């Protein structure tokens, strides 16, 4: 098991720690999406 | 664009029931909740209650509770509040808003209840105009005052809207259960009385129109 | 039942500079907070969701800011369609407590009040009761008090007063107080007066009236 | 040690009005607070218990209320046996901490004062020491300024002030002071005199006295 | 991010009595607290260390205590030395959040202030631009208006203030303000003067000035 | 004993770096935390940030973390604190002080940095003096206005010392980017114009000293 970056954006650039997990919270509504990536292992992404 | 469409003002006796509409447009009706928000004049604003139309469950507050009940159709894309057991600390302005990330993000028009036992009667104009014994200044301020009219409120327009600038229009406060109104406006006594200002109040409701001279 | 106290209720800045709106709650919020913007006669409208992010629509110069139990409302620069009546919600539990409410008014130079008391009608007779009026104009700023005296009393209740707000023109402020009663306590004294005590001069103008005359 | 602030000292309503005395602390009390009359020179009587329910023999017109950390005390309406000082008790927790404490009076018009200084007797010198005294009556508000100055000073401490509260007849205050001291400071100086600051009016009364008159 | 609130920012007592300062947080510090005092030019000096404790080298004089979110600072008697700004600081979370402040002063009686205005200097128009002064000495206390008037007008911005602290010997203060701006607006009038109101006395000092004199 | 030395003043433009020296002596290093406070003239003071010499860690806070930076040197016995995009807001007095208990138990000597883009300019004085046509009344303050001069600030001497008792020396405000300062001193007009007053301002770097009659 090897680390995932699933929250990758352009304004994380500066900062590459804040990559290594995404943020979770209370929510107001029913079903928001928290988070998606692709299954691709070779794709560039979060797989990489 | 989503759109908030309430009723018109209503006027009823104490001990009655009354039912305000609000219908929204251009959104999906049964997705998000509708809220309801009391503000009485002028100081006084609190939140009432909200329905959510897919189901029909209401939330009420501690002290509305009882007095109000909160209904919904899903075919007319309508909300309804009804109101029991109105009394006089019951009339103030309602709202009709929708909840989204739990803020109010569109409100209503606005609706005026009022609730009386008065009924409609033709306004009497007293003059008042300095004066006798008294000259004193060369600048005084004229006007008159009117009294007994139902409901508020009522125009005063001078020499046909002459001169709008001096005059000031203030506010009617409930007298022994009717509403009273004052006029104020400055002219100088170089020209007065060679011009004979009027006051007229108009009022659509009694279709009385009384005009005065001075 | 959560109290969420706004103080105060008028303060006063000129165009131009900025002004400050502090919204404190009892509990903590959670930083969910929803600043409104409501004209006289109109609906509210929302300016600032969750104490910072900013809605669509709205323009920059209205900046929240805040933390913990203390939110401030940063408004600058100040100008004429920006003058309303400013609100605060509390959205994190129900019910949701909305905030007293913060009147902005222009601020300006001190301005001396006109004191003319009225005859009633001879025709006003008639109707089988009668009013003694003397109406003020032209003064500031809104805290005065009302004096009616006759033979070294004071008499309430009964009285009234109508304020009126300002507008945009002269940014100037009126009065009006009267009294209703019966028929034989009017004549039962001669003179009539009235005044209006302000802070910064003891001794206020007098306008006097007389039956007799 | 729960802390629980009971402000102001001092407010002042007139009969057939309501009152409202808030009683705040510094935790969440569960609702448990016990609310006291006392008359001067009397013990305490207990009105609510558990900021809600009544006792038996106390009026219906004490109607307390609250919510979360404030709590009111409603009083309508106000008659001439209802006017003590009141506590609020916290029994939450140990120790029970005792309310700061409220003392009501009947409020009315504004009164001048009477300044009178009064010469020492021909034969208090024999004692072996003089106080000199100017005693004040007819006055209102409690807040006052007493005033000692010879050529141009101030003298502390060794000055006294003894209060008298209200009765039910005229509804008037009273006040005295002086100082003791040797003989030899008596004759340094000639002329005596004494006054007392109000608000209202910048320009108070002035008594003086001279010794060889 | 604790907030931790230092009031009154100023208060004054004279020499050999006693003073209270209260620096009171949002949360509970369990007790952790730090008094400083600072010279004006010098660096702080620690006083109380948690609340209670004393340090080594620190007179007995100063004593502090404290329970839950109120913790004050009594020292007794007040001396020369110990006129200073203090400060108090919360230990307990990150970031670490210093007090407000208070800064000491000795209490006096009122004095008179003196207004004298000032003409520019006749070389001073070589440089390109004109600055009109009026100086203020010997007055009290602190808080005070400076009035600009040419033809009834006010102007800002562009006053400034220079506040003078006090000092050892005559425990007094001193104020001087003016204004810089180009050549053609000077002669555009003539008299000149300003003025000071103050709380104890509605009507101020009046200094003119004329330049055709 | 444990004793702080800072280094002295600093004064460059905007948009440059500035390295700050604090070097503890009588005292293990490398066994205590070595802070930092900011103190904006004249009412502000907040806590900056911490350094642990042993293993070089720094703890930040908020608003500073990107603007400062801390290192410390174990051979030396020094730390350094470095800034980055210095502007006019950064400029205030800067403390060093050290953890033990929690608390700050010994502080440093201070040190001042400005921050501006003005240059050495000598200072102008302008006399004051009454008076034309104004004798009132026998007793005038005197003095003389100082404009004009970087860096703050000059001394001004009356008569080589002659009274310091009845002089006060007021503090200088930055206006269009210079100091100005002002001088006053009350004398009687009996015994004036009989000496001549002379205010004179001394600036040590631009070495500019001016002297005036009145």
């Amino acid at each position: 098991e090897t680390i995932l970056e699933v929250n990758n954006l352009k304004t994380n650039e500066t900062t590459p720690m804040q990559r290594l997990c995404f943020p979770v919270s209370v929510q107001s509504k029913t079903g928001e999406l928290c988070a998606a990536f692709r299954a691709d292992p070779g794709r560039d992404g979060p797989w990489q | 664009q989503v759109q908030l469409q309430q009723s018109g003002p209503e006027l009823v006796k104490p001990g009655a029931s009354v039912k305000i509409s609000c219908k929204a447009s251009g959104y999906a009706f049964s997705t998000s909740w509708m809220n309801w928000v009391i503000q009485r004049p002028g100081q006084g604003l609190e939140w009432i209650g909200r329905i959510y139309p897919g189901d029909g469950d209401t939330n009420y507050n501690g002290k509305f509770k009882g007095k109000a009940t909160l209904t919904a159709d899903k075919s007319s894309s309508t909300a309804y509040m009804q109101l029991s057991s109105l009394t006089s600390v019951d009339s103030a302005v309602y709202f009709c808003a929708r909840r989204d990330y739990g803020y109010f993000d569109y409100w209503g028009q606005g609706t005026t209840l009022t609730v009386s036992s008065a009924k409609t009667t033709p306004p009497s104009v007293y003059p008042l105009a300095p004066g006798c014994g008294d000259t004193t200044g060369s600048s005084v301020t004229l006007g008159c005052l009117v009294k007994g009219y139902f409901p508020e409120s009522v125009t005063v327009t001078w020499n046909s809207g002459s001169l709008s600038s001096s005059v000031h229009t203030f506010p009617a406060l409930l007298q022994s259960g009717l509403y009273t109104m004052s006029s104020s406006v400055t002219v100088p006594s170089s020209t007065w009385p060679s011009q004979t200002v009027t006051c007229s109040v108009a009022h659509p409701a009694s279709s009385t129109t009384v005009d005065k001279k001075l | 039942d959560i109290q969420m106290t706004q103080s105060s209720s008028y303060l006063s800045v000129s165009l131009g500079g900025r002004v400050t709106i502090t919204c404190k709650a009892s509990d903590h919020i959670n930083n969910w907070l929803a600043w409104y913007q409501q004209k006289p006669g109109n609906a509210p409208r929302l300016l600032i969701s969750g104490a910072t992010s900013l809605e669509t629509g709205v323009p920059s110069r209205f900046s929240g800011s805040g933390s913990g139990k203390d939110y401030t409302l940063s408004i600058t620069s100040l100008q004429t369609e920006d003058v309303a009546t400013y609100y605060c919600q509390q959205y994190w539990n129900s019910p949701y407590t909305f905030g007293g409410g913060t009147k902005l008014e222009i601020k300006r130079a001190d301005a001396a009040p006109t004191v003319s008391i009225f005859p009633p009608s001879s025709e006003q007779l008639t109707s089988g009761g009668a009013s003694v009026v003397c109406f003020l104009n032209n003064f500031y700023p809104k805290d005065i008090n009302v004096k009616w005296k006759i033979d070294g009393s004071e008499r309430q209740n009964g009285v009234l007063n109508s304020w009126t707000d300002q507008d945009s023109k002269d940014s100037t402020y009126s009065m009006s107080s009267t009294l209703t009663l019966t028929k034989d306590e009017y004549e039962r004294h001669n003179s009539y007066t009235c005044e209006a005590t302000h802070k910064t001069s003891t001794s206020p103008i007098v306008k006097s009236f007389n039956r007799n005359e």
